[PDB]
């Protein structure tokens, strides 16, 4: 088997900057028909791998022309010369030479932004829910960068731990932020123990962090 | 234009057995060699095999964690393609997509070896179907509103609770509405289940209505759920 390698698995970049991605071959793909075999996929949150590479440095149709693929032997590159709010998501590398056909580990590719700040909100548990035994109060945080924020609960003013969970949103195609959905889980009767019902937020975005609640046993 | 669609997918019990398929439109089928490849949560894609053309042989290769378990066979007929897998593993769950590969045509230059000429390729893929090896048993989910709440715009949503397998698909309004849509990456909750959130951003509250369309396949669980303030 031919081991594929990627590197970084990881790279952050700002808009309108040149970005690589490094892949390497344990042996090489030699150009026997005179092509090089490996390809170049990209993996775009919500949707299947899409070929933008092939051949190693052939463009596929519709791939846009500021994609490059260069190198020989076993030492490939995918150039981008200036990276795009559309450009984010996973990369792969995949050698199409000779079976098994071989993926690298994948490298994901962040856009660099400007901080902003989440805009929150609140929903009560709805009566449905309620009337099946079950609360789960959200709290949204909305278009906000970086990713790194800090959800805190308080009912009845007293701080709450293990008893919820968060969810974040791939970066956006198009504004470079991500969304925060923090649920938290209590029990019919835990829900009617207390009225107040508030989630605290620490973003780089907002200075004095935000405090969202809503009054209702 | 140029399309793949797989089903098949679901809830298997391991050692169990489960056969995909793949549907081809488009293109000639026939002429081209064909891969399976999968990706399992959280981790990079895996190639599962590949399929000849009838001209080139019509054989396969497999990748070495499924060989001998795994068969991948067509029928040109249907423009179908199909995984059949035998032995199920838990760590085989994982989404599974097709896709397409070296592409052949043949060709009679005015002499006579009429050549059989190749192209690449493995350019047409997925959306994929999810193949969920495990012991227990499936789980429709709970739909609740997440109302529009007065505490310039408004967020309002679905939570979708408390499911298994994965996954769940959500739109809103069939389709229509998708700007200011943002539906999350299910969360695993300490009860074993999944459970997901749904929420748009909208200015006009009462002038329309916004409805969630929540499918959940593995259980045949169809809801369309109104969220109202």
């Amino acid at each position: 088997d031919i081991v594929m390698t990627q590197s970084p698995l990881s790279l952050p970049v700002t808009p309108g900057e040149p970005a690589s991605i490094s892949c390497r071959s344990s042996q090489p793909l030699l150009a026997m028909d005179g092509h090089n075999y490996l390809d170049w996929y990209l993996q775009k949150p919500g949707q299947s791998p899409q070929v933008l590479i092939y051949q190693s440095k052939w463009r596929a149709s519709g791939v846009p022309d500021r994609f490059s693929g260069s190198g020989s032997g076993t030492d490939f590159t995918l150039k981008i010369s200036r990276v795009e709010a559309e450009d984010v998501g996973v990369y792969y590398c995949m050698q199409a030479l000779q079976t098994p056909l071989t993926f690298g580990g994948g490298t994901k590719v962040e856009i660099k932004r400007t901080v902003a700040a989440p805009s929150v909100f609140i929903f009560p548990p709805s009566d449905e829910q309620l009337k099946s035994g079950t609360a789960s109060v959200v709290c949204l945080l909305n278009n906000f960068y970086p990713r790194e924020a800090k959800v805190q609960w308080k009912v009845d003013n007293a701080l709450q731990s293990g008893n919820s969970q968060e969810s974040v949103t791939e970066q956006d195609s198009k504004d470079s932020t991500y969304s925060l959905s923090s649920t938290l889980t209590l029990s019919k009767a835990d829900y009617e123990k207390h009225k107040v019902y508030a989630c605290e937020v620490t973003h780089q975005g907002l200075s004095s962090p935000v405090t969202k609640s809503f009054n209702r046993g | 234009e140029v399309q793949l669609v797989e089903s098949g997918g679901g809830l298997v019990k391991p050692g169990g057995s489960l056969r995909l398929s793949c549907a081809a439109s488009g293109f000639t089928f026939s002429n081209a060699w064909m891969n399976w490849v999968r990706q399992a949560p959280g981790k990079g894609l895996e190639w599962v095999g590949r399929v000849k053309s009838k001209t080139d042989g019509g054989a396969a290769d497999y990748a070495a964690p499924v060989k001998g378990r795994f068969t991948i066979s067509r029928d040109d007929s249907k423009n179908t393609l199909y995984l059949q897998m035998n032995s199920l593993k838990t760590e085989d769950t994982a989404v599974y997509y097709c896709t397409t590969d070296q592409l052949g045509y043949d060709f009679w230059n005015g002499y006579y070896t009429d050549t059989l000429y190749y192209y690449f390729g493995m350019d047409v893929w997925g959306p994929g179907t999810t193949v969920t090896v495990s012991s227990a048993s499936t789980k429709g989910p709970s739909v609740f509103p997440l109302a529009p709440s007065s505490k310039g715009t408004a967020a309002l949503g679905c939570l979708v609770k408390d499911y298994f397998p994965e996954p769940v698909t959500v739109s809103w309004n069939s389709g229509a509405l998708t700007s200011g849509v943002h539906t999350f990456p299910a969360v695993l909750q300490s009860s074993g289940l999944y459970s997901l959130s749904s929420v748009v951003t909208v200015p006009s509250l009462g002038t329309q209505t916004y409805i969630c369309n929540v499918n959940h396949k593995p259980s045949n669980t169809k809801v369309d759920k109104k969220v109202e303030p």
